[PDB]
């Protein structure tokens, strides 16, 4: 079966 | 109390451009991603009979880290990593017997940024074939542990050392194993 | 090369009790080791852990879709890859090779140090225990505690401090969860004579 990915959330440019 | 913890960790470092991209369960490594040949490397072979990862993911992942890193390096005024120094410890794998194939083990724990040089050393010569290593590996203080391995051929002549050098040592830190 | 270094790094943690009855999820963002912001799925938002974070955790907190994606963690995520992984790590029981030997080769009637080396075993939690004529030793025993070797296996040695005499008999005990009857290996006082 296929292992889940979790993503990154992008940081605020400020 | 937990039975169980599932880790993808990931780091990107600057100004060095390196990155990696793992999962851990209970500290060990499943796998972790190659990123230059964008590949699924699975810690024991066995472990890919059946679960699968799709590696581009990770190139995905590792991208949206460094854009992270560029925006808290900002935020922190240049404020770089403190160096920490590595612990060095030379185990075998088994019990020595003269003649009876073992594995030299050269853990490298507790350091940080994770930039290491390891290299084993038979009678103070670089040893370059038989070895392996593993990738850079998360500790709950946010440090990094290592692993390097050198399947060898217990003798009375030979001696050996793991010498590792990192930032934060002040000369090379040179670890012992003789029969 | 002594150019000063920055490391970012991300840790997307499941832990699990009892099963899959109760999980949570972390998802941490770390400058050097410093955390700085955090989701919890006991919390259900994120939050700041240091100032370095506090901008990220109001503007991802504003971004509903994003909350909800994390919130179903739990499932879509930890516990999956808990099923997903579950036969080669969560029911992964390697057996111990035990090995028993003196320190030093030493006459009896002298002091010494009975050696249980036990190697290879999955997972980390075992009891090693000694035994001298059947009498369970608890003093003088020391270890090198648990040795994770980096290939899903496990070490550990277990040293008696004791002074044999001739007859006498001495048994390293192993309970580990691999086991299917007891682990028990002996040395003779009298065969190192």
């Amino acid at each position: 079966k296929r292992i889940a990915k979790a993503v990154n959330e992008k940081s605020c440019n400020c | 109390k937990e039975e169980h913890v599932i880790i993808q960790a990931e780091f990107y470092l600057n100004p060095d451009q390196s990155g990696e991209f793992m999962f851990d369960f209970d500290g060990d490594e499943i796998f972790h991603v190659d990123m230059a040949k964008k590949e699924t490397v699975w810690r024991l072979e066995e472990f890919g009979r059946f679960a699968s990862f799709e590696a581009q993911g990770a190139l995905a992942n590792i991208a949206v880290d460094k854009a992270n890193l560029e925006i808290m390096t900002k935020r922190s005024n240049y404020t770089p990593i403190t160096n920490v120094p590595p612990e060095v410890t030379v185990l075998t794998n088994s019990p020595v017997e003269l003649r009876e194939p073992n594995v030299l083990i050269c853990f490298i724990d507790k350091f940080t940024p994770p930039v290491v040089n390891v290299t084993w050393l038979r009678n103070g010569k670089p040893v370059t074939t038989g070895v392996s290593e593993t990738v850079f590996l998360p500790r709950e203080d946010h440090l990094f542990r290592k692993f390097h391995y050198l399947p060898f051929l217990p003798s009375t002549e030979d001696v050996y050392d793991c010498r590792v050098e990192h930032w934060g040592l002040d000369e090379p830190l040179l670890k012992h194993w003789e029969f | 090369d002594t150019r000063p270094r920055f490391l970012e790094q991300v840790k997307h943690e499941c832990h699990f009790f009892n099963g899959t009855e109760r999980v949570r999820f972390l998802d941490r963002y770390f400058y050097h080791q410093e955390e700085y912001v955090r989701f919890d799925s006991d919390v259900g938002e994120y939050r700041a852990v240091t100032e370095l974070g506090r901008p990220d955790a109001e503007y991802w907190n504003s971004q509903k879709d994003l909350l909800e994606q994390k919130r179903a963690a739990v499932d879509t995520y930890c516990r999956h890859n808990y099923g997903v992984g579950e036969s080669f790590t969560v029911q992964r029981r390697v057996y111990p090779e035990v090995t028993v030997y003196p320190a030093k080769t030493q006459p009896l009637q002298h002091h010494n140090l009975l050696v249980c080396s036990v190697n290879g075993f999955y997972p980390g939690s075992i009891e090693v225990r000694w035994f001298r004529n059947g009498q369970e030793e608890k003093t003088g025993v020391v270890s090198t505690g648990l040795i994770q070797n980096g290939d899903w296996t496990f070490q550990t040695l277990v040293m008696l401090e004791t002074v044999p005499r001739s007859g006498e008999v001495y048994t390293c005990q192993v309970e580990h969860p691999s086991l299917t009857s007891p682990l028990t290996v002996e040395w003779r006082a009298s065969s190192a004579d």
